């Protein structure tokens, strides 16, 4: 497929794991469809490092910013591809990332491992605790008190 | 007739006392506060023009009294608050100011209790307000939401409404041919016609885009009609003796039997309304008005040929009851768009907010009547068409419509029909007009009517005088006398019950 | 090079607001490429860099560029020939050949000439004019441009060739990935949003990588479109291969970003490889954060043990990331912030974001500064507002770097960033918006804290304005709280920030101590801190984190001195914590609570505090089964403070528990006294559960009406608002022997709430009159009739204008009655349903089954009566006038001819079914010709005249549940048009009532031939209304937005009731019938196929096996009813992805609640005609559920093959993720909520099923004598025990597994579906 001609055609604090570098390279190659040197093939397909940062952060051990992803690609992967990242990824056999998760599980396990006088006030009120009043009598006392309060108010 | 100045007078009075130091006026104003707020709430709840509603909302929110006095009347203020949040930028700012005052000064439980009726609409307005392009408005909304705390995200019992498509059939569309692909596509016009009608309705539109909207509407209207009529075949059809000798079928057309409008019919009605609006717009009138008149003639001729003459459709034939076949519908429908959609557009124009559109409706009705009179041979034969029964029902329906301007359009339609059409026809339909005018008078009781009630009263007096005026000795035919006696009986029966 | 450098200027020319410039620039642009669709699509996808357009919606230029290829000189036209206005002369073409062959003035000739000139002018109109004007309108309107591109791109795609389509898709894939679109990010809409929406419609589909879809969804406001596309791709791939892995990864990330916890949980439960992951997810999903944390730790231990054997594949790494992320989240919810700050500072594995979230809460401000620096170098864009807010935190609270001047600008920046994030979220507000809605409060509290700390400066300290501002902000914070659905982490944020400022106040006013010599300011700070701690502990307890709550409350003892109010609240919360723990542990926690109460030094506490303490002690002793000491404690509590509602309520509960067993009536009287004294207040929501107990206790009354005497004596002082919800139960008691003593109560309620009582009493009185007329087929009125008449007479005396208005309204409702066509159609449909029920009863013997005597009598009544105060007389006169119609006579005659049961072969059930179907079709044809609306003026003069000046009449149903305030909606108008609609398989009139607020309320006027069934339906509706408040009060239910949708139903007469309509509502059978009508097949065909297959198998002298039923269902699904009917309907009805998502989610949760109610409350089966679907919201309501009481024994059965409707079309629409995640989780949450002991759902069930059992006794077994008290009590207890058994079975959640999963599997299982009634539609 050849794009049609237009009027404008001129006639890092945590270390990067091999899985992160591999995701970065594969995002740039597959999604952006850009070459190693990011030379523009189609004018509309300008590099999008936000998408690459999103792809890398799907499996990264820490948030990688778009600027960090661009800097890493240009300063490591281009010189490395010019052992290749694919060869290092194949030889690692996921050992480093497995050991990372083992270490995290160990830290989480470490954190998990590191984990009478009452009658006096009734007698002052006038309540014989040992001779309960049934609810009918208490309701009658409430009614009498309310009636006396109403009479006092009147 | 013109109540706008009374509300401007209230706004000026409120802005005067709003200086705060006028405590004596605050004290004097407090007894007015219950009835005033009730009346203003009823007004803002109604259907009005946009400036009138903005004024009502502002008056509701800017009553010149301290918030502590508003406490018993706070429920009246909630619906104007929601309206303000959904209004213009100044109204949104005023509503946000009032809401922030209420949040800052009142206890959260009391305020939450009073918001609860509006609360679904209030919270949806607040959420929408976050998307307002004005940074001040959105920031104030975010601050108010934060001040509400957890109350902003509490479950709404009245959930957010979803836009659902009820119709399976595709709307009307234009055919575009791509010769390079050797294929044709259909380009859909419903949204285009809606946008064109919105452009012609708005006063802010540039004349260039008004012209573009008129062109879209005209081209759509031309595409959706057959154009296969031939001069000689048309004259041969319309000169048939059945159109001037045979009795017009006594068939009634009523929208009571119309199902919900198809997308095609709705798009037709919108396009015809846009055509009338172009006919009234001064920059578009020189081209739109002749086109609109001739299109009305076309639709009237289609209706006349279908409704009577040698080849009347089976649903118009003698002894046929009103049915759905008279209208374009999804299930039974008419064969093609029915010509009655013109009457719906005329009714829309008559009921429109801007009353200047009423004139083009009267012109359209006059054109229909003249064409029918020419084809059928007489005015009396013309008014016997079922199309005129549809005209009576569709125009009187506007009187039942809630808005005062729709009612007034109905009154104006009744006045025009009673003035132009023959007396026998006016006597046959006098009771319908009487009921419509009485409903206009009843329904606007206690509301702001911009002269609609007075116009209805004048229209009723003129109708009664015309129908009651005793016939001269030369005019005393048996049919007209019998019709007048029956109409007078029915009208006096209705009037005596109203006593 | 100049033309390359001036590209932004050229693109400015294309988007210029001046049309002449834009036209010239487009003319240059149009000629720059060939006039071919494929080349121009390739141009817009590959050659044009759209970045220089800026924020312009450059889709407008795409529309303009592609439409230019269309032919312009072709005459305008359409394919929509059915929508075109026909020619004038088209009547000739429609006529027959004879009339056309027979067919073969000056003004008219002039008219036709001018019209020919006009039509000639129109024939010259070309497509190009419309195309150009269309393009201009697309320039002016962005909505039109977006709609046109979404409609147009699929059509252009269809006319491409396969090679062109493949090339264009391969070029489109990197186009969406292009960086140029990043400028669109904050556009509304994004041009790329519209482009992606257009692509999704393309057939054949354009493949897009899942990660690209997720990025577009989160970046360009494509959230739900991307989610639905990923769901579709997942279902296409069968939900593993790396492509399936990345699809599920992207879908899970989208669910997590959308805060769709249930969808994400279901996806991972299916996906997970470790059972510990599924167990932890199930635990965490329902708030069991401690168990979820333990499960994640066990999973991590298993994974580590497996790592020593072999390395881990990259397929399992998302599961490990899930474990880490959710373990951190669980630690956040369990208030373990110190450990999280330590965990985030671990060497080699530092997590600066976690430290930044955690360090400030434990006053580790050095770690906060370090984490802020690390985050600021490299932060996600969505987290920017939180970074600004934490910078403000450091600026206020850091011991050395205090800078209060920065807070205003930091708050403004945080608010701006939060608003920016808000605009990138979906327009429909959902769970995704909750973090920003919490951020709003967080930011304003940051600003208020800045004000407080400005007040504490040495210059301002002690000044009156500073003290006033401090007090105001403290009070505002006190009242402004989060909600129970909020995660405990957000409560922690709010309270710990406030705690920092309260401690600042305390330190400032303790160190100075010059002003305020009484330390009132320091005491104000200490009291605020203690109150915040107690509130935090209380919220932790309410969410089930009882150990966390006890740990939080223990920090009060750290404070040197605390006010006695806060100490009382702390002890009270500890006691409630131990009560909650004892609910599952038992004796030991009660002993611990008793020890806490005993250690309390009462002498400082007030009388009310002592009374509350003794009430708590009584509760504990009641649970210990120390009845005597519990009674002592309750007596002392009530004597201490005789107004303490809780003391009365708990003493009543204890006495009722003793009364139920021992049954001495004096205990019943004591319990009723306690309950009634607890209700003596206006807070109706609290008292509702006590009056239910009072009403239930009246079932134990003796012949002397002792309990009713106690109710009559003590009920004085109980406001009538308490009784509004109970009014049906009050009328049920009124009809009984106890109505003599309860007449005063109902009379008072009617005096205060006349409209609430009037319609139920009117309906009951007329029902009693009908029953009396049936019994003596004038008659002296019975005692219940006399009591009803007394109540109505008292209401007419006190409220004559109101009751005259209500009677006028009801008298008008007679005109709403249906015409005879509709009545006969309704009766035919009802008889057909009954015939289907009998046919399934007689399924054993198809082709031999005969009609029952009931159906025989029904058809005899139909043929005998073929459909056919002044208002009633005029209606009867109109009815008689209709009989004159000869067509009606002919239809009656031929109807009687077809339904003559003397002819041979007519008594067979299936012949009757066929005849019913034929006549239903005939009357449906005749019904469609009827008018669809009528005007109220035509007959309803009172309704037309009615206004607010007539009476203050509330809109119907306002008193079904007492509204918390007096904001009742009053009736201002009846809208002049009443519509006629087909709903509930009956012809119903829709009345529109305009309210004083101006809103239009639709109501359906309904005619019911059966009184008892309507009463039972209203009974179930009342139960649902009573249950709804419980869902509002628990987490897990509030966060899932769970609520029963109960439309207002008000009975105005035995035969007529007013229902609250949603005009946008369809029933599932209506959707199915619409699909069949579009397909052209009859909707009853599957039932006919089922019975034909059964007859065919039975004719071979054998019964149909389970395999035969399975084969029948499979045949129906393959041929007649595909699984995708409801899904395709939803896809057509909601083309917007957000609308589809919201509808589907609401449908899922509402169906979860409906199925739960159907199973637990033994209701009748949910037929698809009963299930009303609200298109505008997705809310579901059932019309109408009834209790499935066995007529022979009166106990609940509901032992159907499926527990609820989870039929394959519903399952397909919900999707497997929607069934597993949100449906199951919602059912579990509802079950756990209703099983909470504090709600006392059993009492409400008892008081509703008491009315149900009384109705059953009247219907089957029978001042009429009451039924036996023992029989009534036993039947009600058995039914409530069955309901509570099912409830507790679903509520049990031990081990992370629930019986709800098995219940859902049984509902979906085809083995159970094939055993159901075909009229149930086990295929729909
Ligand atoms: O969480 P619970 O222990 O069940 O009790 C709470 C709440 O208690 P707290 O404020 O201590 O958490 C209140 O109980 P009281 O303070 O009245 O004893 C009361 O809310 P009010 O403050 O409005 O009274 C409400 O009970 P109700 O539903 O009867 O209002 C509610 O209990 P629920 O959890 O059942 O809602």
């Amino acid at each position: 497929v050849v794009p049609p001609r237009s009027l404008f055609d001129r006639a890092d604090n945590p270390e990067w794991l091999i899985s992160e570098d591999w995701a970065l390279l594969q995002a740039v190659k597959q999604l952006l469809e850009l070459p190693l040197n990011l030379t523009i093939v189609s004018p509309a397909h300008t590099p999008n490092w936000d998408l690459v940062s999103d792809v890398v952060n799907s499996c990264s051990r820490i948030y990688r910013s778009s600027k960090q992803c661009r800097n890493r690609y240009e300063n490591v992967i281009i010189p490395r591809e010019e052992l290749r990242t694919s060869q290092i990824y194949a030889q690692d056999e996921n050992a480093t990332h497995t050991q990372l998760y083992t270490s995290h599980f160990d830290l989480m396990k470490m954190t998990a491992g590191k984990r009478p006088k009452h009658a006096s006030v009734l007698a002052e009120s006038g309540i014989n605790y040992d001779k309960p009043l049934p609810p009918i009598q208490v309701a009658s006392l409430r009614a009498e008190r309310i009636a006396k309060e109403k009479k006092a108010l009147a | 007739k013109e109540p706008y100045n009374y509300f401007l007078l209230l706004r000026a009075l409120f802005r005067s006392i709003g200086g705060g130091s006028h405590d004596l006026l605050y004290q004097e104003f407090l007894p007015l506060l219950p009835n005033l707020l009730q009346g203003l709430n009823m007004l803002q709840s109604g259907l009005h023009k946009q400036h009138m509603k903005d004024l009502f909302v502002e008056l509701c929110l800017t009553v010149p009294v301290r918030l502590s006095s508003l406490l018993p009347y706070l429920p009246m203020l909630m619906d104007p608050l929601v309206s303000a949040l959904n209004g213009s930028q100044t109204l949104v700012s005023q509503g946000l100011r009032t809401l922030e005052l209420c949040v800052d000064n009142l206890q959260p439980d009391f305020l939450y209790d009073h918001i609860q009726p509006v609360r679904a609409e209030l919270m949806q307005a607040l959420w929408r307000t976050l998307r307002n392009p004005a940074d001040s408005i959105s920031h104030v909304a975010y601050r108010v939401l934060g001040k509400f705390g957890g109350s902003n995200r509490k479950m709404l019992k009245e959930s957010q409404k979803l836009h659902y498509v009820v119709t399976e059939v595709q709307g009307p569309s234009i055919t575009v041919e791509f010769s390079d692909c050797k294929a044709s596509l259909q380009l859909p016009m419903e949204k285009a016609i809606e946008t064109a009608l919105d452009c012609l309705k708005s006063a802010n539109t540039e004349p260039y885009y008004r012209r573009q909207a008129w062109e879209v509407i005209k081209c759509f209207l031309v595409a959706m009609m057959s154009l296969e009529d031939n001069k000689h075949a048309l004259y041969q059809l319309l000169a048939h003796p059945n159109f001037t000798e045979k009795t017009i079928p006594n068939v009634i057309i009523s929208h009571r039997y119309k199902a919900q409008d198809t997308p095609a019919r709705k798009t037709f009605e919108q396009a015809l309304t846009g055509a009338f609006m172009s006919a009234v717009i001064k920059d578009l009138r020189p081209s739109a008005l002749p086109f609109v008149a001739s299109l009305i003639r076309h639709y009237t001729m289609v209706a006349v040929a279908q409704q009577c003459g040698p080849f009347l459709l089976p649903c118009y034939q003698v002894g046929s009851q009103p049915s759905t076949a008279m209208f374009h519908s999804e299930e039974n429908g008419s064969k093609g768009m029915d010509p009655l959609v013109l009457i719906d557009a005329i009714a829309i124009c008559m009921a429109y907010e801007e009353k200047e559109l009423c004139k083009i409706g009267e012109v359209a009705l006059a054109v229909i009547f003249d064409v029918a009179s020419i084809i059928l041979g007489s005015k009396e034969r013309a008014c016997q068409l079922p199309l005129f029964s549809y005209i009576v029902e569709r125009l009187c329906a506007c009187c039942y419509e809630q808005a005062w301007y729709a009612k007034l359009g109905g009154v104006v339609s009744i006045k025009f029909l009673m003035e132009r059409l023959p007396l026998t026809w006016v006597l046959q339909n006098q009771q319908t007009f009487l009921k419509a005018l009485l409903f206009v008078m009843m329904d606007l009781t206690g509301e702001v009517s911009n002269g609609a009630v007075a116009m209805a009263k004048t229209t009723l007096e003129q109708l009664l005088m015309r129908c009651a005026t005793p016939l001269k000795d030369e005019e005393r035919a048996e049919e007209i006398v019998a019709a007048q006696e029956k109409s007078f009986h029915h009208v006096t029966h209705d009037l005596v019950r109203e006593v | 090079e100049l033309t390359a450098k001036l590209e932004p200027a050229f693109l400015s020319g294309l988007r210029c607001a001046q049309p002449l410039i834009r036209a010239k620039f487009f003319e240059v642009f149009d000629n720059s490429m060939k006039r071919r669709v494929y080349e121009r699509l390739l141009y817009v996808t590959c050659s044009q860099n759209w970045e220089a357009m800026g924020n312009h919606f450059w889709i407008k230029q795409c529309i303009e560029l592609l439409l230019a290829v269309c032919e312009k000189s072709t005459p305008i036209g359409t394919s929509c020939q059915g929508a075109m206005l026909p020619s004038i002369t088209n009547v000739i073409n429609l006529a027959d050949s004879h009339d056309r062959a027979a067919f073969a003035g000056n003004q008219l000739h002039m008219l036709t000439n001018r019209h020919d000139k006009f039509l000639d002018t129109l024939r010259e109109v070309k497509t190009g004019a419309l195309l150009s004007a269309f393009v201009q309108l697309c320039h002016i309107s962005t909505t039109l441009a977006e709609k046109t591109w979404v409609q147009l791109f699929p059509r252009l795609w269809k006319i491409l060739s396969d090679r062109q389509q493949h090339a264009l898709a391969g070029e489109i894939s990197p186009f969406l990935c292009s960086g140029s679109h990043q400028v669109q990010r904050d556009c509304q809409p994004s041009a790329l949003n519209c482009f992606v929406e257009a692509m999704s419609q393309c057939v054949p589909p354009i493949p897009i990588r899942p990660c690209v879809l997720k990025y577009l969804g989160k970046t360009h406001n494509l959230w739900f479109r991307s989610t639905l596309m990923l769901e579709h791709q997942a279902f296409e791939k069968g939900l593993i291969t790396p492509p399936q892995q990345e699809i599920l990864d992207s879908l899970a990330e989208l669910y997590s970003l959308l805060q769709e916890e249930d969808m994400w949980a279901g996806l991972w439960q299916k996906r997970c490889k470790y059972s510990e992951t599924a167990t932890a997810i199930a635990y965490e999903q329902h708030g069991f954060f401690e168990q979820a944390q333990e499960s994640y730790e066990k999973a991590m231990d298993k994974a580590k043990k497996e790592h020593e054997r072999s390395n881990a594949s990259p397929a399992i790494f998302p599961e490990y990331q899930l474990w880490e992320d959710h373990w951190i989240r669980c630690s956040k919810e369990l208030n373990q912030w110190e450990a999280l700050t330590e965990y985030g500072q671990s060497k080699g594995h530092i997590n600066p974001y976690l430290v930044l979230e955690c360090a400030w809460r434990v006053s580790n401000w050095t770690a906060m500064k370090e984490a802020l620096v690390q985050v600021e170098v490299s932060c996600p864009k969505e987290m920017a507002w939180k970074v600004n807010m934490y910078r403000g935190y450091l600026a206020i609270c850091h011991p050395e770097e205090q800078q209060l001047s920065f807070i205003e600008r930091l708050v403004e920046m945080a608010s701006s960033l939060a608003i920016r994030e808000w605009r990138r979220l979906p327009h429909v507000v959902s769970h995704v918006h909750t973090p920003l809605l919490q951020a709003a409060q967080q930011i304003i509290e940051l600003q208020e804290a800045a004000q407080i700390n400005a007040g504490l400066q040495p210059t301002n300290l002690g000044r009156n304005n500073s003290l006033h501002d401090m007090k105001t902000v403290v009070k505002t914070w006190r009242n402004r709280l989060p909600i129970v659905s909020d995660d405990l982490s957000h409560w922690s944020s709010i309270f710990m920030w406030r705690q920092h400022h309260y401690q600042a106040i305390v330190t400032a006013y303790e160190n100075s101590s010059q002003h305020d010599p009484s330390s009132n300011n320091a005491m104000l700070g200490v009291h605020a801190s203690a109150s915040a701690i107690i509130q935090y502990g209380k919220i932790a307890r309410k969410q089930g984190l009882v150990n966390v709550a006890l740990d939080i409350l223990s920090r009060i003892h750290t404070i040197p001195t605390v006010p006695i109010v806060d100490c009382f609240q702390k002890i009270r919360q500890q006691v409630k914590c131990y009560l909650q723990l004892a609910g599952v542990m038992g004796k030991n926690e009660c002993m611990q609570g008793l020890e806490v109460i005993e250690s309390t030094n009462l002498k400082y506490f007030t009388k009310e505090m002592t009374a509350e303490f003794y009430a708590l002690k009584g509760m504990f002793l009641a649970q210990i089964n120390k009845s005597e000491e519990a009674n002592k404690a309750f007596s002392a509590a009530v004597q201490m403070h005789d107004v303490l509602v809780k003391a009365w309520a708990m003493w009543g509960d204890y006495l009722e528990n003793i009364f139920v067993k021992e049954r001495q009536l004096h205990l019943g009287v004591s319990a009723i006294t306690c309950y009634l004294h607890a209700c003596r207040h206006q807070n109706e929501s609290k008292s509702r559960k006590y009056l239910a107990k009072v009403l239930w206790l009246l079932s134990f009354d003796d012949d002397k009406n002792t309990l009713a005497d106690a109710v009559d004596k003590y009920c004085i002082g109980v406001p009538p608002i308490q009784w509004l919800a109970w009014i049906p139960q009050l009328l049920t008691c009124l009809v009984g022997s106890e109505g003599k003593l309860l007449l005063n109560l109902i009379s008072q309620v009617g005096r205060v709430y006349p409209q609430a009582v009037y319609f139920p009493i009117r309906t009951l009185y007329l029902t009693l009159k009908i029953e009396q007329r049936e019994r003596y087929k004038p008659i002296r009125a019975t005692a219940p009739m006399w009591r009803c008449s007394r109540i109505m007479h008292m209401q007419r005396e006190l409220h004559p204008t109101l009751l005259s208005s209500l009677e006028g309204i009801v008298d008008q409702m007679v005109w709403f009655r249906e015409n005879w066509h509709e009545e006969v159609l309704r009766q035919l449909q009802q008889g057909l349903a009954k015939c289907y029920s009998v046919a399934f009863e007689k399924s054993g013997a198809v082709s031999d089954a005969k009609i029952t005597p009931h159906t025989l009598n029904f058809v005899k009544k139909l043929v005998s009566t073929f459909g056919v105060s002044a208002a009633s007389e005029s209606l009867a006169r109109r009815a008689q006038a209709t009989a004159q119609d000869p067509v009606f006579q002919k239809l009656k005659g031929q109807f009687t001819t077809d339904f003559d049961f003397s002819v041979p072969g007519s008594m067979k059930l299936h012949n009757l079914i066929s005849k019913l179907k034929k006549w239903i079709k005939i009357l449906e044809a005749k019904t469609k010709q009827l008018p669809k609306f009528f005007l109220i003026e035509e007959k309803c003069r009172f309704l037309s005249n009615f206004s607010a000046q007539t009476a203050e009449v509330e809109i119907p149903g306002e008193f079904l549940m007492p509204k918390p305030t007096h904001y009742y909606i009053k009736i201002a108008r009846f809208m002049p048009r009443v519509e006629i609609v087909q709903k509930h398989n009956t012809a119903a009139r829709r009345l529109y009532i305009r309210g004083h607020n101006g809103k239009i309320y639709p109501y359906l006027v309904m005619n019911d031939a059966c009184l008892t069934e309507s009463r039972r339906e209203e009974r179930v509706l009342q139960l649902l209304r009573l249950l709804n408040p419980c869902l509002e009060k628990r987490k897990e239910t509030t966060k899932r937005h769970l609520f029963f949708t109960v439309p207002r139903v008000v009975a105005v007469s035995p035969q007529m009731r007013l229902v609250e309509d949603n005009p946008s509502s369809l029933s599932l059978v209506e959707i199915y019938k619409q699909r069949c009508a579009k397909k052209g097949i009859e909707h009853d065909n599957p039932i006919s196929r089922y019975y034909d297959r059964l007859a065919t198998v039975q004719a071979r002298g054998t019964q149909a096996s389970h395999q035969v039923l399975r084969d029948i269902l499979k045949e129906v699904q393959s041929n007649m009813v595909p699984r995708s009917m409801l899904k395709e309907w939803a896809l057509h009805t909601f083309p917007n992805a957000t609308d589809y998502w919201t509808f589907r989610k609401m449908f899922t949760i509402q169906l979860a609640l409906i199925g739960f109610a159907e199973f637990v409350l033994h209701l009748n089966r949910l037929n698809p005609e009963m299930l009303q679907i609200a298109q505008d919201t997705g809310k579901l309501n059932v019309a109408y559920f009834r209790f499935d009481i066995n007529d022979a024994t009166g106990d609940l059965d509901a032992n159907r093959p499926v527990p609820f409707r989870l039929t394959p079309n519903i399952s397909e629409f919900l999707t497997t993720i929607g069934v597993s995640g949100p449906l199951t989780a919602s059912m579990i949450a509802v079950a756990r909520c209703f099983a909470q002991p504090n709600f006392k759902v059993d009492g409400i069930l008892k008081t509703v099923l008491r009315d149900e059992i009384i109705a059953w006794h009247k219907k089957t077994q029978e001042q009429p004598e009451n039924m036996d008290s023992q029989q009534l009590v036993s039947l009600v207890q058995k039914a409530v025990t069955a309901i509570m058994t099912r409830l507790h079975n679903l509520a049990q959640f031990e081990g992370g597994e629930s019986k709800v999963n098995t219940l859902v599997a049984a509902a979906n299982s085809l083995d159970n579906l094939c055993r159901m009634d075909p009229a149930w539609h086990p295929w729909l």
